[PDB]
């Protein structure tokens, strides 16, 4: 998880390759409450 | 009363006006029957509710007293409004809104004299007269005797709140308990319900130690009674009173064991001794252990006035067990698994098992404990398993600790670490289910399924662990309590279970 | 129910009104149907504002950044004009609206 | 960040925490010496918090003389217990850890960087928002 | 001045209380006039002890039984069973044309799928004579029956021409 | 199995209410539901 | 004249939570005649109070017996007679909070007056009949004298 | 006290609170009960109940030194019209003689007598699992059998096909303890 000055730099210029690209996936239905379906 | 106004006039102008006003019901009946055809009970219930709101809304401070100035026999609005199940609710609400009313208290006494209680309303209606409170209290402990342990756990809050509304109410309740507890049969139930009422009064901030020392025939010896009263009132174990009781109990003539077997004193002793952050001095440590061994070891034969036999053979073994476990509790740091077999033989005594249970509660409920545990299952959970194995009376305490740990959110652990911790606690729950304490555990899993936001994978793991150890036949209650969690559309599809659902379909 | 209890004016409880307002204001609030209708309209607009707020802030985070600190200004008005909280006030709620 | 950038700094902050404790008592000569350094003083020596057996002012009275105008501020000392605001003695603080300023005077409370620092809602922030910049400059100088 | 059974009972009471003494007769008429399950007589002295309003109670129960469940009337109006219930309610409320029939007219308007022209002609005549509040159903019946809706549209056409 | 340029996926329950599922209950109260979320290494929105 | 409160209190506890100011101790006192709880901070360094001490507590709007107004300004050369000559612990402060058990419909039966004596706080809980003399943000004088 | 009745009304006449305050030990000195042995008639009902229940919280030496005045309080409380005061006097009339409250309530107040009889017949006739008291959890098996009787076995709900994994865990940690014991 990039934070602070390097993450700020990667946001101020439009970096095509960020250091730590990530997705925050949210689940629907029973899978959000079931660990096995998750 | 328009006819009365007509007869009391026949100025004429106001009389004629009132007459025309009265001459200005059946349309309401036509609307009611049209609605009954279009719809029955709901229409009349709503009409009676609107009538009750209109009767309640304005006031009634003294008019009922004015009509009761002639002593108010008047069965016309008494018998018509005494047994329709809704007007007595209005009278309870009016008595709650306006206390110390003579006519309202008369109507409360009338509705109590017909045996038509069933509303608590502990502020005004329940505790105003001796008769009404006596009858509602009799109904209350009749219900708590008929229901059982489930009704105990579901009904001591409101009932113990109603009987602890005043010190006089608590005194009357404890008087009835003390009278009923000396019966040859069924006195243990009365002593139990009195003990939960007493502990509710203790946790409500009111001192109830004086009542339970005076009414429980423990005032035969004033010195020991005073020492025990100071013990229970101060809420801590003092050296002076334990030395007094130890020197009295080692004398040639032993006192009765009843006052030393008070559960409040024994619980406070558990607080004093088995707390991890407790350093009992050695000059009174053996006195403490001997007091506990005498309180939980002696076998006393009683024939209606006195005793002739007291056994102290188990006292030595009990004192050795409590001394070893107290040494373990003062040891803290490993050195627990090194001689754990001896710990399990000391857990074979029930008082030592409850002490170990309280010590496990204090050791485990302390934060940053599982964060410092490296093994997959903690050793204290295995101590809980052995406690459940050796004794069945401690099963509600085990389940209480287990649900306390299961509901606890450990933000200092990883999410998978939290999940496997919940799985470990649930394995202890499965062991408790396998050791005969079945129905409350399945009830708790039912509570966790729909009205709690616990993980569905945990419920599935519980079902998998239970169905891998249980075999047919099954009773009706267990099937009725375990089938809905296996048909919840978040369990059955993912989760053998086919044999269980086939047996439940074929048999129930 | 808490929002209803805290923000809807109760022009029905006469003794509560007399404990909070002066006599002529209580008589005007009880008698006038137009005043009661406009107080109800004020509460309805507050309910619509509540729905707009819960659209704007899906998380229940009420700490916002706004120009005039209204609570401190009300406290300043209480201290400047020597407002006694134990006494009924002479402020008509329709004047507030 | 809609907050002051200038607060009360090391020596002044450490001493004003020690100045506004409950046990701080000043004799007449010390009070008259301290009033020489108030630029905004109106020339009236206030009535002491203790008249008998000795005429004895507290530090809260002197800082109340420092506090400009009639600003109203509620703050919280750093050592304030979390259960104090919920249990008894919430409006009469045993540890003097709830700062209350009413009508520009310090009713109780020990001042720190939570009340005199750069944080938003502090006493200097309320002083700037209510009294302007010149009065707040005088406030800073008089505190120091 | 709604007649019907209630109007007949009022006329009978007026004929009975037409002088000739009979002080007990007035009391009997007042007691006979209390809807069902006579606990209202039990509730009577609770209300008699502070300057008894009976008109207030009667208007309150009429207002609640109309306004609170006119929504229920619309819900049962909102297929065959609901239409039959609306027709039965309209047949019951047709006798109260002179009586105030805001709710009685709304009950027929909600279930206005069946026209029922045998009573519909009398209803249209009464609406034309008394300017009834049936807007949609009344306008549809006027358009389907005769040229009264034609005259109403001719007046709006003349108004539109004047506006143009 | 899976999607290209999605190397490692972690699952965790959120602690702060920024990522918790906030709902308005039947009595108009905000409730924070703790639900599972997935955090990946590597990105592809449109397939995920 | 000018007296807002008049009672005699017995010291029950001195700093039950702990001695957390070296010169000021919190006294928890109860009236001998009324349901009137008193919490009071005093400077024990100049006015030592022991547990179980009995004192007469007077809350006055002014020190002068003729009831004239006090400017709140220190005048050590004032030659007028004052109530302070009959007491040995005199404090000056303003009441900052008055709360009670009033409801929306009912008035308050048990009042509670909060007075700050330059940071030395005092709370006076009791029945509302004895505490009608307190009005918020008014300057009062505390007058104390130990009895036997 | 010049007016002891007003003093007791101030201290204990709060009808909103019904338990005895913890300060009743200091409130109930010898001189004040010497006064209320004369001014008991003019007291209200709530302060009467508060006084009669605060007599219990007094220490034993105070009860023993001045027992005759307490006897007069109880016998004066046995003449009042309040059923609560009458009941409390009937149960406290054996208190400052041996130290225990009265329990032989078999010759007064017939209503509670018939209620007690019709409920004690159900207590004697009906009992399910005996509702073992909190003291019995600490007791051993022999003490429980001599006190409450033989323990009722738990009801069977299913046939255990095999012991669960907790038994295996217990066995393997005893195996670990077996190695660590000889260390």
């Amino acid at each position: 998880v990039t934070l602070g000055v390097p993450r700020l730099k990667e946001l101020i210029n439009i970096s095509k390759k960020p250091k730590t690209p990530s997705l925050t996936v949210f689940l629907l239905g029973q899978s959000a409450r079931d660990a096995e379906r998750a | 009363x328009x006819x009365x106004x007509x007869x009391x006039x026949x100025x004429x102008x106001x009389x004629x006006x009132x007459x025309x006003x009265x001459x200005x019901a059946q349309t309401v009946n036509l609307l009611a029957e049209w609605l009954i055809q279009t719809g029955p009970v709901q229409v009349q219930e709503t009409v009676e509710n609107h009538l009750k709101s209109l009767l309640i809304k304005h006031f009634d401070p003294r008019k009922a007293d004015s009509i009761f100035t002639e002593e108010g026999e008047t069965p016309a609005w008494l018998e018509q409004m005494i047994a329709h199940t809704t007007w007595r609710d209005l009278f309870y609400k009016l008595a709650e809104a306006h206390p110390d009313c003579l006519m309202l208290n008369f109507t409360v006494k009338l509705i109590s004299d017909a045996g038509y209680q069933g509303e608590i309303t502990s502020v005004s209606t329940a505790c105003q007269q001796l008769e009404v409170f006596s009858r509602v209290l009799r109904t209350s402990l009749a219900t708590i005797l008929d229901g059982g342990e489930e009704n105990l756990e579901k009904n001591l809050p409101e009932f113990a709140k109603m009987v602890c509304h005043g010190e006089h109410t608590y005194l009357f309740a404890q008087a009835m308990m003390s009278v009923l507890a000396q019966e040859e049969q069924g006195g243990s139930a009365v002593r139990r319900i009195a003990q939960e009422v007493q502990r509710f009064a203790q946790e409500k901030g009111h001192d109830a130690s004086q009542i339970t020392l005076a009414l429980g025939t423990a005032a035969s010896y004033p010195r020991a009674c005073q020492a025990l009263g100071a013990m229970l009132s101060k809420g801590a174990l003092n050296p002076a009173d334990i030395t007094v009781l130890f020197k009295m109990f080692t004398s040639m003539d032993p006192p009765p064991v009843e006052l030393i077997r008070v559960p409040a004193f024994l619980d406070l002793f558990m607080q004093s001794l088995f707390k991890p952050g407790a350093r009992i001095n050695q000059d009174h440590k053996h006195k403490y252990i001997h007091i506990l061994a005498y309180a939980a070891s002696v076998v006393e034969t009683w024939k209606k006035n006195k005793r002739v036999s007291i056994n102290k053979d188990e006292l030595k073994s009990t004192s050795k067990a409590v001394e070893t476990v107290h040494n373990l509790c003062c040891n803290e740091n490993s050195e627990l698994v090194a001689e754990l077999s001896t710990l399990y033989q000391c857990i074979r005594f029930p008082v030592v098992a409850m002490g170990v249970l309280k010590w496990v509660d204090w050791t485990v409920s302390e934060p940053r404990y599982f964060q410092l545990q490296t093994d997959h299952t903690p050793v204290h959970l295995a101590l809980l398993d052995e406690i459940s194995t050796c004794h069945q009376l401690l099963h509600p305490q085990v389940l209480q600790l287990l649900v306390k740990l299961f509901e606890t959110e450990h933000s200092q652990l990883d999410v998978m670490e939290q999940l496997e911790l919940k799985k470990t606690l649930l394995d202890r729950m499965v062991h408790l289910l396998s050791r005969g304490y079945v129905l409350p555990v399945v009830s708790y899993i039912r509570k966790c399924l729909e009205k709690l936001d616990t993980d569905i994978s945990l419920i599935r793991y519980f079902v998998t662990e239970v169905l891998d150890v249980i075999a047919p036949p099954y009773t009706s209650d267990f099937v009725q309590l375990f089938l809905p969690i296996l048909e919840n559309d978040s369990i059955a599809g993912t989760i053998p279970v086919t044999e269980f659902i086939a047996h439940c379909k074929s048999n129930f | 129910k808490a929002f209803e209890k805290k923000f809807r004016f109760d022009y029905t409880n006469e003794r509560a009104l007399r404990r909070t307002l002066q006599e002529d204001l209580v008589k005007d609030v009880l008698s006038n149907a137009h005043i009661q209708n406009e107080l109800e309209r004020e509460f309805e607009r507050m309910r619509e504002d509540r729905e707009v707020l819960r659209v704007i802030f899906p998380t229940g985070d009420s700490k916002v950044v706004l120009p005039c600190n209204l609570l401190r200004m009300i406290w300043n008005a209480q201290k400047i004009f020597h407002i006694n909280p134990r006494l009924p006030s002479d402020l008509h709620p329709i004047k507030v609206v | 960040s809609n907050r002051p950038v200038m607060g009360i700094v090391q020596d002044t902050l450490t001493a004003v925490r020690k100045f506004t404790k409950r046990d701080v008592f000043l004799e007449r000569g010390e009070v008259m010496n301290l009033l020489m350094f108030l630029s905004t003083w109106d020339g009236k020596v206030p009535q002491p918090a203790i008249l008998k057996p000795r005429p004895l002012w507290t530090g809260k009275q002197i800082f109340s003389l420092i506090i400009p105008g009639h600003i109203n501020c509620i703050r919280t000392h750093s050592t304030h217990p979390d259960d104090e605001d919920s249990g008894p003695y919430k409006h009469i603080s045993p540890g003097d850890t709830k700062v209350v300023v009413e009508n520009g005077e310090l009713i109780m409370g020990i001042l720190c960087k939570k009340s005199l620092g750069t944080s938003a809602g502090s006493l200097v922030h309320i002083s700037y928002l209510e009294m302007g910049h010149d009065i707040t400059r005088l406030f800073y100088s008089n505190i120091q | 001045x709604x007649x019907x059974x209630x109007x007949x009972x009022x006329x009978x009471x007026x004929x009975x209380x037409x002088x000739x003494x009979x002080x007990x007769x007035x009391x009997x008429x007042x007691x006979x006039x209390g809807v069902l399950l006579p606990s209202l007589q039990s509730a009577l002295p609770f209300l008699d002890l502070h300057g008894t309003p009976r008109l207030e109670f009667h208007q309150s129960v009429f207002d609640e039984l109309r306004d609170k469940l006119l929504e229920r009337v619309s819900a049962i109006a909102s297929a065959e069973e609901r239409y039959k219930k609306l027709e039965d309610l309209l047949e019951k409320s047709f006798s109260l044309v002179k009586m105030p029939s805001l709710q009685p007219v709304v009950m027929c308007v909600m279930k206005h799928l069946p026209k029922v022209p045998e009573k519909k002609l009398k209803l249209v005549m009464a609406d034309k004579e008394l300017y009834r509040a049936c807007a949609v159903e009344v306008k549809r019946q006027i358009w389907q029956d005769n040229q009264a809706l034609f005259g109403d549209e001719v007046s709006p056409l003349l108004k539109q021409y004047i506006l143009e | 199995q899976g999607i290209e340029q999605i190397s490692k996926v972690y699952m965790h329950l959120p602690q702060t209410d920024n990522k918790k599922k906030i709902i308005i209950t039947e009595d108009g109260e905000f409730k924070a539901l703790q639900e599972w979320i997935l955090e990946t290494d590597g990105v592809s929105l449109m397939r995920v | 004249a000018g007296i807002l409160f008049e009672d005699i209190f017995d010291v029950k506890d001195i700093d039950p939570e702990g001695k957390k100011f070296d010169r000021v101790s919190r006294l928890h006192c109860e009236s001998e005649s009324f349901k009137m709880d008193l919490i009071l901070d005093v400077n024990i360094q100049i006015y030592p109070v022991d547990l179980g001490d009995k004192f007469r507590l007077v809350i006055a709007s002014t020190l002068y017996e003729d009831g004239t107004l006090d400017d709140g300004e220190y005048n050590p050369t004032d030659d007028r007679p004052s109530r302070a000559d009959q007491f040995e612990y005199v404090m000056y402060g303003k009441v900052y909070r008055i709360e009670g058990d009033e409801t929306s419909t009912e008035a308050a039966t048990r009042l509670s007056a909060y007075v700050s004596y330059g940071g030395l706080l005092m709370r006076l809980q009791g029945d509302a009949n004895n505490l009608h003399g307190f009005e918020v943000d008014s300057r009062v004088y505390l007058l104390m004298k130990k009895l036997a | 006290e010049s007016d002891t009745g007003l003093w007791l009304h101030n201290k204990l006449g709060a009808t909103d609170e019904l338990w005895a305050p913890p300060s009743i030990a200091s409130l109930l000195t010898a001189a004040v009960i010497d006064n209320i042995r004369l001014c008991f008639h003019g007291l209200s009902s709530a302060v009467k109940l508060k006084l009669l229940l605060g007599t219990l919280h007094l220490p034993r030496r105070t009860v023993d030194e001045m027992k005759g005045a307490l006897m007069e309080i109880i016998q004066l409380a046995s003449l009042d019209s309040d059923p609560w005061v009458l009941m409390v006097a009937d149960i406290l009339k054996s208190f400052p003689d041996t130290g225990s409250l009265n329990l032989e309530l078999e010759e007064q107040n017939p209503n509670v007598q018939d209620i007690l009889g019709e409920l004690r017949e159900k207590v004697g006739e009906c009992e399910a699992s005996a509702m073992l008291p909190l003291e019995c959890q600490y007791l051993n098996k022999n003490a429980l059998t001599t006190l409450a009787g033989p323990l009722t076995p738990p009801v069977k709900h299913f046939q255990l096909k095999r012991k669960p994994k907790s038994a295996t865990l217990r066995a393997e940690l005893l195996q670990k303890s077996t190695e660590t014991a000889q260390q």
